[PDB]
């Protein structure tokens, strides 16, 4: 009596190392790489919407700085910010920065709404050579700029805005800021100039600040940019004796904000994907990714190691 | 390996072996032969793939963060959000190194079982006919011809068939 019958498992020759608690190369017959380390050199513009701002970048496109015009009417899932944006307008800063273009970014459009402001007897539309559009003097289209009329006044401004639609209101305005005491009365004729804009549950007042500053596109002179929100049921009221930037309407908040910013030079191609890093979009089913912690969308999770290796099957153990 | 089997008791892998990953391998008079198991290999592949599923597609669905990237310092505000950030992506990567090692110590031990369970099934079907000689072979102690042989394999083997004849073998 010898026959023999033999239980075994399979081998191949060159398998692949893994991890365990115990042990920190070990070979296994197969093996699946969880971590994403290979990204796409452009953006998918499907399924999610991506709005490229170009040349603008997200605050010029709302103030509507000249070259913005194709982001009027915009709708994004993702806002493309481009690093070699270009200011095109008046030298301007604005307090909050980051608070503005997050509120604007997140928001998701750009849904301009005119309104018809009955401006005193001072007069309109101030312009720049600091702001050309198409190579003649302009500014900021959603911008108002007020100066003293022909007959040297400027009365004390103050018109009402009221909210009664079905949706909270987002006005920019902003303030002008002179280089010396002969401008700002050449401009205002009043001497320091104010600007209060209040709702029922605010007030905010800015003092405009006259001195010698940089030359910034042949200017010494500055615009600092403001907002405010009007929620339905609330409204505001515009204060001048002097330096208002005014808004020629409002921007329309969504109620349910959901989209958002992402500043990258990566051009927008013709893939699919809803995942997007600044280095551009991923394609894959890995849990992991070491591309960027900048990521938008429906993405893999950002982690530190290069690689992390899940064993598919048993060890292996060749001959 | 908690079982022992792989890289245990059976001393290495069969390379010829390319339809399963486990299986029989046999010498009785009229030759030798290799037959993949389907059963212990679909098992452990079905507890294998399950886990690859749990793991691919759950939701990291993320839009409107917190800005991540800053060219100069500003001091306390910025501090946080770095600090937030960095927070989060070192307890990730600690959950993924954490993760891969559990499953791969389980799949492991997962494959050792399915290769003692094979062997445990033939082991039991053979009752008193054969004798385990240590490195997950049998040897038996009665003629088993190919017929035999594929009995034992799809688990029709009939051991009081032998019984009598394989007795007076390893006893006499
Ligand atoms: C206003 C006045 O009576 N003085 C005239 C000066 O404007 C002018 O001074 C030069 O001004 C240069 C740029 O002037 C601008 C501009 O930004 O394009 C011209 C705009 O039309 C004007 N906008 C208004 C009045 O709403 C704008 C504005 O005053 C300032 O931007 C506010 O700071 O001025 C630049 O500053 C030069 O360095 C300067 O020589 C002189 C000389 O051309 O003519 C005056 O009649
Ligand atoms: C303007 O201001 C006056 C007081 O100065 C206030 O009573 C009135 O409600 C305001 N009206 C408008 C049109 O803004
Ligand atoms: C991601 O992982 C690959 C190796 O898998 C490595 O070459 C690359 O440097 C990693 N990326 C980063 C940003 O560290």
């Amino acid at each position: 009596g010898n026959p023999v019958i033999c239980m075994g498992h399979h081998a191949v020759a060159n398998g692949t190392m893994v991890k365990t608690l115990a042990d920190d190369q070990v070979e296994v017959v197969t093996a699946q790489e969880l971590v994403e380390s290979q990204n796409l050199p452009e953006l998918c513009p499907s399924p999610l919407r991506l709005v490229d701002g170009q040349t603008c970048d997200i605050i010029n496109g709302a103030l509507g700085s000249p070259g913005c015009d194709h982001l009027n009417g915009a709708e994004w899932d993702v806002f493309i910010e481009r690093p070699n944006a270009v200011d095109t307008c008046y030298p301007f800063d604005v307090p909050e920065y980051q608070s503005l273009r997050s509120i604007l970014a997140n928001n998701g459009k750009f849904e301009f709404i005119a309104e018809e402001f009955q401006w005193n007897t001072v007069k309109q539309n101030g312009k720049s050579g600091a702001c050309k559009r198409a190579n003649v003097n302009d500014f900021f289209n959603r911008l108002n700029w007020l100066v003293k009329s022909d007959g040297n006044a400027y009365p004390l401004q103050n018109l009402t805005k009221i909210n009664n639609g079905d949706y909270a209101r987002l006005y920019i305005w902003g303030v002008h800021h002179p280089s010396t005491d002969t401008e700002q009365t050449n401009l205002y004729k009043n001497n320091p100039g104010g600007v209060t804009v209040s709702t029922k549950t605010s007030q905010t007042s800015v003092v405009p600040n006259i001195g010698s500053r940089p030359l910034v596109r042949g200017l010494s002179s500055r615009v600092s940019f403001y907002w405010t929100i009007v929620e339905p049921g609330d409204l505001i009221v515009f204060n001048t004796i002097g330096n208002l930037i005014a808004p020629r309407g409002h921007y329309k908040l969504n109620n349910q904000k959901k989209s958002t910013i992402l500043n990258t030079a990566i051009p927008i191609g013709s893939c699919v994907s809803k995942c997007h890093t600044d280095k551009g979009s991923l394609s894959t089913t890995k849990p992991f990714q070491n591309i960027s912690r900048i990521a938008v969308g429906d993405c893999p999770r950002y982690v530190k190691q290069g690689s992390l290796k899940l064993a598919t099957g048993m060890r292996n153990i060749p001959e | 390996g908690l079982f022992g089997a792989i890289a245990g008791f059976i001393e290495n892998g069969w390379q010829g072996l390319i339809d399963g990953w486990y299986g029989f391998r046999h010498q009785n008079a009229e030759g030798t032969g290799t037959a993949a198991d389907l059963k212990s290999t679909q098992a452990a592949i079905d507890q294998i793939n399950g886990k690859l599923n749990r793991l691919i597609e759950k939701t990291n669905d993320k839009y409107h963060q917190i800005e991540k990237e800053f060219e100069q310092v500003e001091g306390r505000i910025q501090d946080l959000e770095k600090y937030v950030e960095d927070t989060k992506i070192d307890l990730w990567s600690y959950n993924a190194e954490l993760l891969v090692a559990l499953e791969n110590q389980h799949t492991i031990d997962v494959t050792d079982s399915e290769m003692n369970k094979l062997f445990e099934r033939v082991r039991r079907q053979l009752r008193e006919n054969a004798e385990d000689k240590g490195n997950g072979c049998f040897e038996i102690f009665h003629k088993c011809d190919n017929n035999c042989i594929e009995s034992i394999r799809n688990g029709t083997y009939d051991h009081d068939i032998y019984r009598d004849e394989a007795i007076n073998n390893r006893f006499q």
